[PDB]
Formats: C-alpha cells, structure tokens, sequence
C-alpha cells in the first residue's frame, strides 16, 4: 500500500510574529530501507515553484533561517516557525521518500488573517507589502490562464460537431 | 547558476500524446537524478518518474497511475530529461515540473523548474454537442469569446479589491 501523508490544518490564517506549527502524519512508517528518514518539507510561494525547506525530519536544508523547524518520529512529524514573517507565507508541504511511490502532503496555506478590518497592513512595512502587491500578479495571470485553456477544450468539441455534420 | 527549463506543454485531446523536454544548466547533469513532477489544483502534488545514472543502467521508476503510458529519458550529453506521455487524459492535467535530487542519500528535489501545463480536455462535450443543429453549434462558438471575458474580468475585479487594501496602507505611509 502506499504512503498518505495527510497534512493538518488546511489553512492556518496567522498574524506576523506569530507561532506557526504545521502536522503531517503518515498512513505507515517511513523509514528508508538504510535507516533513515526522509521526511522533507516544501514551501511554495504564490506564483513560484516549491522550495526544500527541511530534510531528513529536522535538518535545515542550506539557507533556511533559524526560525524554521522540523521534528517528529514514527507516523506524526511536525515543521513549526517560531515567529511567522512576510517571506513564510505560501503552501507548505510534506513529503516521503522512503517508500515508491514518493508522496507528498496535501499542503497547508499559511495566510494573513484579515479579520474585519484592513488596518492590519498598517503596521507592516513597505517592502513587506510591495512584496505582497508584487505577487499578486503572478497569481492573477494564473487564474486567467486557466480560463483561457479551458474555454480553449470547450471550442474544440464545437468545431469538431460542426465538423462531422 | 543551476537552472533547470522545461517546455513541451500544450492542450491534448483525450487519448493524445505529448513529450515534454527539460534542459539543464549550471551543474554535471550526468551526475545527478532527475525526476518529473506534477501539480493539479485537485490532486495537489504528485510525483511521477525517477531516472538514475549511467552507472545504474538509467534505471527508471514510475507512479502506478503512469506506468506503461509514461516514458521517462535521458540525455547527458545534451544535459536534457525527457518524459514522453502516451494515452493522455483528463487527471493528467496539470502542471509538470522537472526536478533534480540533492543526493548523497541525504535529500531530494531541491531544484525545480518554472514547470509547463499540459492541458487534457475532457471530451465530454464531444457526447452532448453531436446531437445539436449546426446552426446552435455557430452561435455557441460564437458566445465563447464573450463568455471567457465575462470571467477573467471578474479574476481582475476580484484582484483590484485585494490590491487596494494593500496600495492604501504603503500610501498612508
């Protein structure tokens, strides 16, 4: 059978500076045949390819702040930022590479709470919220582009019909 | 310097094939493995084949779901990995990323690539449009420019109220 990794929360909205910690539990061990784990963890952010964070449980890949980490042992591991900045937000997923197939996490959305109000935006900074403008767009090209190459699946059929009258 | 770029994608009829083509750069390709995966807004992410080195034979590994339809390849020498895709349907659907493993049997994908779509229509329209007069078929090919536009505006008039909240606050700054 094969390794599910189901991830908790679906959505975890945060303020930033708080305390995030994401779970991931696997359906049965994953331990490589050579003795070791290898639990990673992955973060997309909006409009990017995903990013190796953590491997093997609780070890920083190369350029990962101090502020993330990862634990865990058998079915349950856990990946927790201490205090949650402008450049953490996005999807985070786990991953098994212990067992073929590899599998990964559903993914857990570390989004902004926006409450009632949007004077929360009042105590960022500038550079965190031209970031946050900046990759809006990526985004909605997105989207767009999803409507463009569904309509484009819709318009062949037609042709088609039309075709074989 | 390390790059890995992807390109092949496109829209595929139901039972169609396809080959996406992967180039690297900035590292010895003939070291490393390489893999391809893919992400889908319903499936979320998912591995699909593994391609070893010359020493290991190329020795390849597929996703059940894939297997005998999928073909995974390599060439060092033009520092490229292939993956030909046979009998495409609508779950194939989704963005195909490259990848490339750390190695050292410490860790996995840590490059990826920008990724390419590969768009599988569904073919459930071929069952319904058949029946319909020539005559309604025009019109309703003639209506889909208009209906697209209807929805990408509302993407846009959804996206200008979430930028403005933010636009508002660096201009109370």
């Amino acid at each position: 059978m094969d390794v599910l990794m189901t991830q908790t929360p679906l959505s975890l909205p945060v303020s930033l500076g708080d305390q995030a910690s994401i779970s991931c539990r696997s359906s049965q061990s994953i331990v490589h045949s050579n003795g070791n784990t290898y639990l990673e963890w992955y973060l997309q952010k909006p409009g990017q390819s995903p990013k190796l964070l953590i491997y093997k449980v609780s070890n920083r890949f190369s350029g990962v702040p101090d502020r993330f980490s990862g634990s865990g042992s058998g079915t349950d591991f856990t990946l927790k930022i201490s205090r949650v900045e402008a450049e953490d937000l996005g999807v985070y997923y786990c991953f098994q590479g212990s067992h073929v197939p590899y599998t990964f996490g559903g993914g857990t959305k570390l989004e902004i709470k926006r409450g009632s109000d949007y004077e929360f935006l009042k105590s960022w900074t500038v550079e965190d919220l031209q970031k946050r403008l900046l990759a809006l767009d990526p985004m909605m090209e997105q989207e767009i582009e999803e409507i463009r190459q569904k309509y484009q699946c819709k318009r062949q059929p037609i042709l088609d019909a039309i075709e074989a009258k | 310097e390390v790059k890995l770029e992807e390109s092949g994608g496109g829209l595929v009829q139901p039972g169609g094939s396809m080959k996406l083509s992967c180039v690297a750069s900035g590292f010895t390709f003939s070291n490393y493995w390489m893999n391809w995966v893919r992400q889908s807004p319903e499936k979320g992410l998912e591995w699909v084949a593994e391609i070893r080195l010359k020493s290991n034979n190329y020795a390849t590994q597929y996703a059940e779901s894939v297997k005998w339809r999928f073909t995974i390849s390599r060439d060092d020498s033009k520092s490229s990995v292939y993956l030909q895709m046979n009998n495409l349907r609508a779950e194939d659907t989704g963005i195909y990323y490259c990848t490339r493993d750390y190695g050292n049997y410490v860790a996995y994908f840590d490059y990826w690539g920008q990724g390419t779509t590969v768009t599988v229509c569904s073919g459930s329209d071929y069952e319904f449009l058949k029946s319909w007069t020539v005559e309604d078929l025009q019109k309703r090919l003639l209506a889909l420019d208009p209906m697209m536009e209807q929805e990408i505006e509302e993407i846009r008039q959804k996206y200008q109220s979430k930028r403005q909240p933010i636009l508002d606050a660096i201009e109370a700054k």
